[PDB]
């Protein structure tokens, strides 16, 4: 018997800057989310970031072109600033081609139909000649968390391109989080509380789409606690009967043909046991029982699970 | 030794008349290398990479 | 020394503070009001002890 | 850069050689991430041959310590500089100040 | 997107009112989100039922003494609140106690009602002298969420009641104690994973799993205002290969052969050409009388019609 939160109005003062309210909180929980919201939120939330760049014209990160002013390590880390929104596909290759003078803008690239370049004032570089012109390719994967190059490195998967330039991936949208409880005065109650949750992110994900994924993944976690086993169990029975009853059955029991079964038959062969102990010279020798037969009662004793030996 | 001598009779295993000593990275140091330079002394012939 | 300092700390009384003389029935319970914060960290109190 | 520093980080900054400075103040006529092209002012142009003044940079080379030793240009396109000004941060360095 | 969902859930209940509970692997972090979460929910909020206050027939105020009592009042009523209680319909019941003769007063002495179950019925309560021993007393019970002490009511307590009239503090919530630590764990190659060790001790009257059951079961309640992502799915797509080939349809018979061969195939468990064009030679050449001649015969008759031996064909 209690109360559960309605999600309520969604500002957006900036956007980058977003409150989200809850208004009917039981009293004690308060906190409880705020803080399971938080956690989450900073942990977890899937963002896209810049992965790698490729520019022709360097080899490696520290040397220098010709007509532009930033180092190529500052064009790097800017590019790992640069925030960009993929709706369907994982995995985008961005192409970037601009000559002249001029602060290179995010703008100038090769605008693609799913990509959406959020503030596209965002700097990269500052070209300094007449004639100075760059031409780059950015490829972007979505991910989560914090990948650096390091651990990258395991999957190379074919890096052979050497002019590849590999930038730390940070898979996180959101910067910033706070939550503020106060008294929820609803027309008819004396103690309820109010979630004033504060969040401010790089301008990709929208404030109730997080929100909703973050009580998505509370909510599996929290259904992989309610199942407790407790249960316990006598099966573990013993292993190895008298002769076990899949080497005790008669060769009759085996059923194959006239000729097998006389041979058998005469051959002293009454169970599967002494069968299955029995090897294919021993079958050879009888009259009139050669490789056919035997062959027989071997593909039979294959489904039987034995074999001769 | 022996035993190695019979192994090579074996396997035919020409035995190659050059020890290895190529500088290799020093252990646990992974990074780019940035430039090369290469010095001949005069008089040896210079590869094609100097 | 910070081991000694958190204990002192949790240790030392205080004249005044939240549930002045109220009693607890054992330990156990006293951790229940300080986690659930309804009682400060250090104030005095009458529990059976054993 | 220090939040609170002393004031000889400026002095200890041009200090070093480590900074490139200004010898005849003047425009900044060409930048780029090697080399800064200073034109300079008329008053200061010597009479005979005054010219231009070039400031090749130097860029990432071992220190005695394995330490980088880098040199970013600190200014931009048209800014006029005065004789003794700072043009380019050195290792540790922010626009001419000492950043440890 | 695809997380780390936890495996491996270990219950080791030491004395069954004492339960500890081990947990991994955990993504970093979550190890201390949920404990904290699940502490301060099975600590704060968790209905149950309490003694809340008691009247006793001889003494008015909790500092006098009652005459054959060696306890006084307030021993006796923290040894009352440790009297675990489980009302099933009425919502607050007021039970009395009336006892005589020498000893310990006990929770078996309680008056037998209805809904009522003592969890623990040799929980002593007072001790009685000699040839005295006569006391009569109202026990109320009653129900609530979490933990609310006796002090913050008797200070708004602006409703006055009669003298005699002795409060309680209420606890509700089952549970006496709850802690969890996180320590390492690794996934066999992810080293930053962690471990849940919760140790949790209740008042008997509920069972630990049951406890941390229906904890979550609430905080699941709370978030599922939110949560709707139970999207559903499909193995594979259709057929594209109809095993409906028109000249391989018809059965083994329409190649009249000799019996010997049929017996073979049949016994092979061959039963429409269907089935024989997609068969090993190993097979039939094993078979028991089937020879030169036997396979010679059916080779033959299926060239007649107009197919081979070994024939290919995939889903059948």
């Amino acid at each position: 018997e209690f109360l559960k939160p309605r999600l309520v109005d969604i500002e957006q003062v900036s956007s980058t800057h977003a409150k989200v309210t809850l208004e009917p909180l039981e009293r004690g929980f308060g906190h409880t989310l705020g803080n399971a919201l938080r956690r989450i939120l900073l942990s977890s939330m899937p963002g896209c970031a810049v992965t790698e760049v490729e520019i022709d014209g360097v080899l490696h990160e520290y040397s220098t072109k010709e007509g532009v002013q930033e180092d190529i390590l500052e064009i790097l880390l800017n590019l790992k600033g640069l925030a960009v929104r993929v709706q369907g596909k994982d995995e985008v290759i961005l192409t970037l081609n601009k000559s002249g003078i001029g602060p290179v803008t995010a703008a100038d690239i090769t605008h693609d139909g799913d990509v959406e370049i959020v503030k596209p004032q965002h700097v990269i570089c500052h070209l300094t000649d007449e004639n100075a012109s760059i031409s780059m390719r950015i490829k972007v994967q979505r991910g989560r968390g914090y990948v650096p190059a390091s651990t990258r490195i395991h999957s190379e998967e074919d890096e052979r391109p050497i002019g590849r330039l590999l930038v730390d991936a940070c898979y996180s949208p959101v910067e910033r989080i706070a939550y503020n409880v106060e008294a929820a005065r609803v027309e008819q109650r004396t103690d309820l509380d109010k979630l004033v949750i504060e969040m401010e992110t790089n301008g990709t994900i929208d404030p109730e789409e997080a929100i909703r994924r973050a009580a998505t993944i509370l909510a599996e976690q929290l259904e992989a606690f309610v199942d407790l086993r407790d249960v316990r169990q006598p099966e573990v029975k013993e292993e190895k009967p008298e002769f076990d009853p899949i080497l005790l059955r008669p060769v009759d029991d085996l059923e194959l043909t006239v000729r097998s079964a006389n041979c058998l038959k005469a051959e002293a062969i009454h169970y599967i046991g002494d069968l299955v102990q029995r090897t294919e010279v021993e079958l050879l020798k009888t009259p009139n029982l050669g490789k056919k037969s035997l062959t027989e009662i071997k593909d039979v004793l294959a489904s039987r699970g034995l074999s001769l030996g | 030794t022996p035993e190695e001598k019979l192994l090579r009779a074996i396997f035919g295993e020409k035995a190659s008349d050059v020890k290895d000593s190529s500088l290799r990275v020093p252990n646990g140091v992974s990074g780019t290398v940035i430039d090369v330079q290469v010095f001949t002394r005069d008089g040896v012939e210079k590869d094609k990479r100097a | 020394q910070d081991v000694v300092l958190g204990l002192y700390y949790m240790t030392r009384d205080c004249v005044n503070a939240k549930g002045e003389g109220m009693v607890l029935t054992g330990p156990k319970e006293a951790e229940r009001l300080y986690r659930s914060g309804l009682a400060s960290l250090h104030a005095r109190v009458k529990v059976r002890i054993t | 850069k220090p939040l609170v520093g002393t004031g000889m980080e400026r002095a200890v900054a041009v200090d070093s050689g480590v900074t490139a400075v200004a010898k005849r103040g003047g425009v900044v006529q060409y930048v780029d991430a090697s080399r800064i092209v200073i034109k300079v002012n008329e008053d200061e142009m010597y009479p005979g041959e005054a010219g231009i003044d070039i400031y090749n940079l130097t860029k990432y080379t071992r220190s005695n310590q394995n330490t980088c030793i880098n040199q970013m240009p600190c200014v931009s396109l048209g800014e006029p500089v005065e004789r003794g000004d700072v043009l380019a941060d050195g290792p540790s360095t922010d626009l001419g100040e000492l950043a440890l």
